[PDB]
């Protein structure tokens, strides 16, 4: 099961041919790792 | 193994930032790395002033590069980033998602007698 | 023998063990918003587990995450980032007036 | 030195009450351990002495917390005598 | 056909109750000292509850009341002790009076 | 609005003003409270010096410099030279736990200046130079 999952992911891996497209496709996007926790143990995602 | 490169780039315009990322990802590939993803965390003010290559920086572009590489590539990549003038600060860590979190039943109490005895 | 005698088994009324607010959650050094909830607003000092309520395992992950984030350029050291002052207050510390 | 200024250890004055602002700042620095830290740093405390004091401080807190717990527990019966005369 | 002790214990209300924490029980005031109400609720030890501010005069000897139990016996073991210290009373919160 | 002891953050849009000046524009009174002396300098937001006073410059000598009343006198002197230059509101930055830590601020107020904030900048090394050996007294 791990080899199958890994075989699909490799389709999305960066390569020398698709390097420029993926570099530009990243400058347009934003990835947010920020989130806060509450006294009840609930995650409070950011307002975006 | 699987690594995560936390990359702070000098605040630049879009064309020069893309050239730095391409030049940085190509250096990884030249050392045998298989690059998995590239994530932009956004441009922000640094938590403190950072001096790099005879310049002072207050803002930077935060990027992540998820990739697999041989253990010997890390030392060579750390050296590569130290010479790139467009990189403010770059650190290579073992990817956090590789480490699997062990389940926790809860907080087991500690006997007080052990505390003072220990 | 006798039907009404007690039977051996595990406590059916036993309650689950307590869990810290972060039990079961991944603590990443890039999640500065979470980490900032466990440092002093005025001095940036990391709170002890008696203030944060965290267990030994998560208290260590938070501490190591804070120290990693600080020196890698993600988190300030001498103060809590003011952007995160209005986040949920999960720490048993009372400061102002 | 490299951080932003007027954020760390900064308290605003309200209605010209500078005494209350100073007391709040002193309380902040005290609770975070900065005052005791500054004082212990005037002269070098040797590692054998630092460990001994830290061990004494940790054991005294446990004994004081445990003695408070006992007094709280044994003060429930401080009510008036229910069987006076017997 | 004499009932055995094991039979009495299995079918006793106190056994059937299970844990006592957060259990509603009916108590009876048997002794009063100023504003201290001594209430028996079927357990080993009585509980002591302060007279409520509202309708304080309604609480008299013999008055049946509703309680929320917390512990049947308040005991704790303190550092350096071989046994548990007990205050010989239950922990309960007085809610009000029981009426028909 | 309720009062916030947290200072206004630069770059955000606050409504607080002092004589039409923002927090970032208020001059700064730097107080160095040492064990045996107290130094007070008032500077502008652009780091332009405006006034300087210390217990030594006010005619105090030896152990008298290390007193609260000596720092209070230095504060009044610094306030007078600063008030002439157009200073009313000041941000106080005190470094050190000397006897003139609080008294130096009192003198600034008696001299005609209004303190809008108090900041401690006492140097705390995070691990740094080895201090001198303990004293046998
Ligand atoms: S209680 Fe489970 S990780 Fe903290």
């Amino acid at each position: 099961r791990e080899v199958l999952q890994l075989q699909e992911e490799v389709k999305n891996f960066i390569t020398r041919e698709n390097l420029e497209a993926r570099v530009e496709a990243a400058l347009d996007s934003r990835k947010n790792y920020n989130w806060a926790i509450t006294r009840e143990g609930l995650v409070v995602r950011p307002q975006r | 193994p699987r690594y995560e490169l936390a990359l702070i780039l000098k605040a630049m315009q879009r064309p020069e930032t893309a050239a730095t990322l391409k030049r940085t990802i190509e250096a990884l590939m030249d050392r045998g790395a298989i690059v998995r993803d590239l994530e932009n965390l956004g441009e922000r003010a640094l938590p403190y002033r950072i001096s790099a290559h005879s310049q002072q920086h207050n803002r930077g572009g935060y990027f992540l590069v998820d990739f697999y590489a041989p253990t010997a590539a890390v030392e060579s990549m750390v050296e590569h980033l130290s010479r790139d003038i467009d990189v403010i600060r770059g650190n290579i860590v073992k990817h956090p998602l590789t480490q699997e979190l062990k389940e926790c039943e809860g907080i087991v109490p500690v006997p007080l007698a052990e505390k003072l005895y220990s | 023998s006798n039907e009404d005698l007690p039977i051996s088994m595990e406590n059916p009324y036993k309650e689950p063990l307590k869990k810290c607010i972060l039990c079961g959650k991944h603590v990443d050094y890039k999640n500065v918003q979470l980490l900032s909830q466990f440092v002093s607003p005025f001095t940036g000092c990391i709170y002890g587990r008696h203030i944060t309520g965290l267990c030994g395992k998560k208290q260590k992950e938070i501490t190591k995450a804070i120290k990693r984030a600080q020196i890698m350029g993600f988190m300030p050291v001498t103060y809590k980032d003011p952007a995160y002052l209005k986040d949920p207050k999960v720490c048993n510390i009372r400061y102002r007036e | 030195a490299k951080h932003l200024k007027f954020i760390a250890r900064t308290v605003m004055v309200q209605e010209g009450n500078v005494e209350s602002a100073y007391r709040t700042l002193n309380r902040i620095l005290t609770m975070d351990g900065l005052i005791e830290d500054i004082k212990h740093r005037r002269y070098y405390e040797k590692p054998c002495r630092r460990r001994q004091r830290e061990s004494y401080e940790r054991c005294r807190r446990i004994y004081n917390m445990e003695m408070a717990r006992k007094i709280n527990f044994l003060m429930r019966k401080n009510r008036a005598d229910p069987w006076q005369g017997c | 056909n004499v009932e055995s002790f094991a039979s009495m214990l299995r079918h006793s209300p106190l056994t059937q109750m299970g844990p006592a924490k957060d259990k509603l029980v009916i108590g009876r005031i048997f002794h009063i000292v100023e504003n201290d109400l001594y209430i028996d609720f079927g357990g080993k030890f009585h509980c002591v509850c302060r007279r409520p501010e509202v309708d304080g005069e309604k609480y008299q000897k013999g008055t049946r009341v509703r309680l929320r139990l917390l512990d049947l016996e308040l005991t704790s073991r303190f550092l350096g002790a071989t046994t548990d210290t007990t205050v010989l009373e239950a922990n309960a919160v007085l809610l009000g009076i029981q009426e028909s | 609005t309720k009062f916030s002891i947290y200072p206004p953050i630069p770059g955000e849009e606050s409504s607080l003003r002092w004589a039409g000046k923002k927090f970032e524009e208020i001059p700064i009174a730097h107080i160095k409270a040492s064990h045996n002396n107290t130094q007070i300098q008032v500077v502008s937001a652009s780091n332009e010096p405006l006034a300087f006073a210390s217990c030594g410059t006010e005619g105090f000598r030896n152990a008298k410099k290390g007193t609260g009343i000596a720092a209070q006198t230095a504060g009044i002197a610094a306030a007078a030279r600063a008030k002439q230059k157009g200073v009313i509101h000041i941000r106080v930055v005190v470094k050190g736990l000397g006897p003139g830590r609080l008294s130096a601020m009192h003198g600034l107020i008696m001299g005609g200046l209004e303190v809008i904030s108090i900041t401690d900048n006492t140097p705390i090394p995070h691990x740094g130079c080895r201090p001198r050996k303990a004293r046998k007294l």
